[PDB]
């Protein structure tokens, strides 16, 4: 469990 | 999700997952890089 706002716009 | 997602959630203090952070506008900001899966919903 890291953060709820994960930045990753590029699967 | 991709190469290495970047944790940028905000908090009230450096979170155990984001030992590196900054308190701005009253909240915090994470600037770490981790991605053990798609995301934390």
């Amino acid at each position: 469990t890291a953060c709820s706002e994960c930045v990753c716009p590029l699967r | 999700e991709e190469y290495k997602c970047y944790c940028t959630d905000t908090y009230s203090d450096c979170p155990g997952f984001c030992k590196t952070c900054k308190a701005e506008f009253g909240k915090y900001i994470c600037l770490d890089l981790i991605s053990p899966n798609d995301c934390v919903k």
